RNA sequence: AAACUCCUGAACCCGGGACGAAACCCCCGAGGAGGGGACUGACGGUACCGGGGUAAUAGCGCCGGCCAACUCCGUGCCAGCAGCCGCGGUAAUACGGAGGGCGCGAGCGUUACCCGGAUUCACUGGGCGUAAAGGGCGUGUAGGCGGCCUGGGGCGUCCCAUGUGAAAG
RNA sequence: CAAACCGGAUUAGAUACCCGGGUAGUCCACGCCCUAAACGAUGCGCGCUAGGUCUCUGGGUCUCCUGGGGGCCGAAGCUAACGCG
RNA sequence: GGAGGAAGUA
């Protein structure tokens, strides 16, 4: 059990590093509804061939950096940018709460 | 060969050209501890007269209540007006734990053990009147087979 | 509401507030009286209730009601504090325990004595 | 937009019992028909049959009614006294075996679905398997 | 530790003959067979309707006073019955007659539990050959309740042992006069010991 | 209830006197296995045991409804009681006292706090016409939700086994 | 026409209702406040639950059928009721 | 019967 996780990337913008976004789905310990919770991980792409849109797997790996303790494992599918939007648009919804 | 228990005796008046005219109403529960119960509510211009009218009327709203080893067969919620009541039966060794009002209603049916709780408006006239209807909506293990079949 | 509105917003603890804010939360307290101006009760009454304003080690300056056949509490007199209100005293939140420090009890009494610092005679 | 249509059925039922009627047409999904299969396999209903109205597929429900009670309001003692949706789309119910709910200490029912199929309370506990509670009828 | 006060008031206050004195109890000078009304001034005066909370307190007091006991033990030995499996109302009447100060009374070594407790406490009764001077002794089955041979010769026991001779002991005990030993058989039921108590009320009491 | 007769005998007195303590050590024996022998107690002359022997502390709250338990006297919007209602404005079952009664008992009451009772933050378990509550309306992003049928993966989900879930609770 | 302002009159007095005048405003172009008894004091969307009845608007060989609306009594049901339907 | 659109003063 070195915690394999699967999630969509979010960035390809840093050297040998990407941003897997994985999703957890579970009930609510108080309400019977089954809700979503998501979390962002930073991963190790030494081949620099894991890029945006790539739906990959990650593993609880040895420490690589401060917030980088997981390795990329393998690929699931690459053609998934419509999810990156849902990250690209959400963080751009974050825009309109200011002066 | 019955048993009268008065829920409450209260006082109502009405303004009149020069004063107020009191009247009385009562809530007795006819009982027997055989399962046959009865509830009434009679209006009188004097106390020991409503008790008759209340005692009367109840000897008419007769209700056959089933008994399974000293309690209630199933679980029922019955709301009436803003007053609500929920009756979960109890294995013996429990005791009629209910409000001072419905206790009478259940006692005079032969119930020794039953779990209860008043809910919503705890006005007795609403709370009583509801309990009877709750007891009336009761069924037994036999009526289900007669309902869900018919040959 | 909706089940969805709930997980997102949720409920709030009612969080009721205290009626004895003598601080610390201690049940009793020591303080020195400062005022004794017997004031008049609320609407449906008219007596000369015996009152006193106390300043506790909590640092708060608050009135307090006095009970029984008179007393001996003067301007400078260390006292106690207690709990309980008075329907007729809009501003009296506490009470005075007697038989402790300078708040002496009540002479001549036999019914109810724990409440007035009265011992058992003969 | 008709979000939960399983409950639409259940809702169609009550408003057809509580007014006492013979037929009451309802759109048919194979999941819905399997429900009546396990509803009518008791006696709450006479039965159903795949039909077709206005060139479209529905489901006649031969609602079952108790006996004409006597006196004022001679409407018969209602069979399906109370049917209500449970696993709402706003809150879906998933339970195992060691928590399947009894219904009217037996005198009721609790219809659910699981991997071995749609089943009821006392039926599910037999298999030692549980699943998403769909409804309950007393 | 116990009541130590006026007893016949109890019997009058509850309107039931509480058999606590002893031989005077069945005599025609039982205060109830003399003054059968609640004591204290307003006895003969019209007693108004019993509040629905009243009659459930008094039966609770009946049993409380029948066995001579406080109200912590009463509660604590009631909590156990509520938790212990079985009907709450008569398991409680089981762990009660199991009390040592009771048994001796039931064995006729004394005509009064109040009388019996003293004999228990004073080093006179013996269980399984041991000097048990505890009233609150949950007597278990198959136990050897007997008057201590070191004190099986007093001018009290024999009189009250003889006083039983061939008495209808409780249908759950085994009395041997002159042998002075009485074995605890099974354990009681309300149907085995009929008392003026609707014990269910004590439940309905201790549930308010 | 008292006095009274009888009955036992908490305290008291004497005599015995512990369990907890069998090993480290020594011998035979190989410094093994095994076995044999012996010193050691603060608690404590305590517990307990044997015998003798005196009836020998009872207090607190309440008594209008909630809330079990009533009368007298003085007081006369004063003195006061009081958790909500409230009572006392002459004939008080509420104040002060007594007689008595109720509840507990080596304890009884006050105050403070936590949960409840409070379905009075409603997951079980609530509402928004007139009671506090529908945004002044529209459009619309994220999110929530979604008609019928067939096949796949089995993420949530369900079932069995195994590990863990320490001890005390 | 008319807030504010002045005068007349009623009045116990009239900083008002009644009257004689009368500025802002109400009108137009542009840009602001964005508030309400903004009320049907009833959020939007969909399905099911008897009818009778006037009317606005389409269609179909028509005191007939059907689709979209506004009113009016009322089935069951709901509410504390009024009442909704 | 319901519904819509003439008083001087404390
Ligand atoms: S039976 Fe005994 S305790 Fe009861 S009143 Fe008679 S003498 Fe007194
Ligand atoms: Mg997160
Ligand atoms: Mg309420
Ligand atoms: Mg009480
Ligand atoms: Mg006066
Ligand atoms: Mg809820
Ligand atoms: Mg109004
Ligand atoms: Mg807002
Ligand atoms: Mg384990
Ligand atoms: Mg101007
Ligand atoms: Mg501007
Ligand atoms: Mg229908």
């Amino acid at each position: 059990p070195k915690k394999v996780l699967t999630g969509v990337v979010v960035s390809d913008k840093m050297q040998k590093t990407v941003t897997v976004l994985v999703e957890r789905q579970f009930p609510h310990p108080l309400y019977g509804k089954v809700i979503k919770r998501s979390k962002k991980y930073l991963a190790h792409d030494p081949e620099e061939k894991y890029k945006l849109g790539d739906v990959v797997e990650i593993i609880e790996s040895r420490p690589i950096s401060k917030r980088k303790r997981f390795r990329v494992l393998r690929l699931v599918e690459s053609g998934r940018m419509d999810l990156v939007e849902k990250y690209l648009i959400r963080r751009q919804n974050y825009q309109s709460l200011s002066k | 060969d019955f048993e009268e228990k008065m829920i409450l005796i209260r006082r109502t008046a009405r303004m009149q050209a020069g004063g107020r005219r009191f009247r009385f109403g009562a809530l007795v529960v006819v009982g027997d501890r055989q399962g046959r119960v009865g509830l009434g509510f009679g209006k009188a211009p004097e106390v020991p007269l409503a008790v008759q009218k209340a005692g009367y009327y109840a000897r008419r709203n007769m209700v056959e209540v089933p008994l399974q080893n000293g309690t209630i067969p199933h679980e029922i919620e019955v709301e009436f007006g803003a007053s609500k009541i929920v009756l979960k039966p109890a294995a013996p060794g429990t005791g009629v734990i209910a409000g001072a009002v419905p206790r009478a209603i259940l006692e005079l049916a032969g119930v020794t053990d039953i779990l209860t709780k008043e809910l919503g408006s705890r006005n007795p006239i609403n709370i009583a009147y509801a309990t009877m209807e709750a007891l009336r909506q009761l069924r037994t293990k036999a009526d289900v087979e007669r309902l869900r079949k018919g040959e | 509401p909706t089940i969805n509105q709930l997980v997102r917003k949720g409920r709030e603890k009612v969080r009721k507030k205290s009626k004895v804010p003598a601080l610390k939360g201690a049940p009793f307290r020591r303080g020195v009286c400062t005022v004794v101006r017997t004031v008049t009760p609320k609407k449906p009454n008219s007596a000369l209730r015996k009152v006193a304003k106390v300043r506790l080690t909590s640092g708060y300056e608050v009135t307090a009601y006095i009970p029984g056949e008179g007393h001996n509490l003067q301007e400078h007199s260390v006292v106690l504090i207690r709990g309980g209100r008075v329907k007729d005293l809009p501003g009296v939140r506490y009470h005075i325990v007697r038989g402790v420090y300078d708040a002496a009890g009540v002479k001549d009494r036999k019914k109810s004595r724990s409440k007035y610092g009265t011992k058992k005679p003969k | 937009m008709l979000t939960d249509p399983i409950a639409d059925m259940l809702t169609r039922i009550r408003n057809a019992t509580r007014v006492y009627k013979e037929s009451t047409d309802v759109p048919a999904s194979r999941f819905k028909e399997e429900i009546l299969r396990i509803l009518a396999r008791e006696g709450f209903i006479k039965g159903y049959e795949r039909v077709d109205v206005d060139g479209k597929p529905y489901l006649r429900v031969y609602l079952k009614y108790g006996p004409r009670r006597q006196g004022p309001d001679p409407r018969p003692e209602q069979v399906i006294h109370h049917i209500r949706r449970i696993s709402k789309p706003g809150r879906r119910v998933y339970v195992g075996v060691k928590e399947i709910p009894r219904v009217r200490r037996g005198l009721g029912i609790a219809i659910l679905s699981t991997s071995k199929g749609v089943l009821t309370d006392r039926e599910a506990r037999k298999l030692g398997v549980g699943g998403e509670l769909i409804c309950e009828v007393w | 530790g116990r009541y130590i006060g006026p007893v016949c008031r109890l019997c009058r206050r509850e309107g039931v003959k509480l058999y606590l004195k002893g031989e005077r109890c069945y005599s025609p000078k039982c205060a109830m067979e003399r003054r059968p009304y609640p004591p204290g001034q307003h006895g003969q005066k019209r007693a108004r309707r019993p509040s629905d909370y009243a009659v459930r307190l008094r039966e609770k007091q009946k049993l409380r006073r029948i066995y001579g006991i406080s109200e912590r033990q009463f509660r604590n030995l009631f909590e156990e019955a509520s938790k212990k499996k079985g009907v709450t109302g008569s398991v409680f009447l089981g762990l009660l007659e199991s009390r040592l100060d009771n048994v001796v009374y039931r064995l006729g070594f004394a005509v009064s539990r109040r009388q019996a407790r003293q004999l228990v406490r004073h080093g006179h009764i013996t269980v399984n050959g041991r000097r048990v001077d505890l009233p609150s002794y949950r007597v278990r089955p198959g136990d050897e309740i007997a008057v201590a041979e070191k004190s099986r010769n007093l001018e009290l026991i024999r009189q009250n042992l003889e006083a039983m001779k061939g008495r209808k002991v409780g249908p759950w005990l085994s009395l041997d006069v002159e042998g002075m030993k009485g074995k605890f058989l099974r354990l009681p039921d309300r149907e085995d010991l009929a008392l003026p108590v609707n014990e269910q009320l004590v439940i309905e009491f201790y549930s308010r």
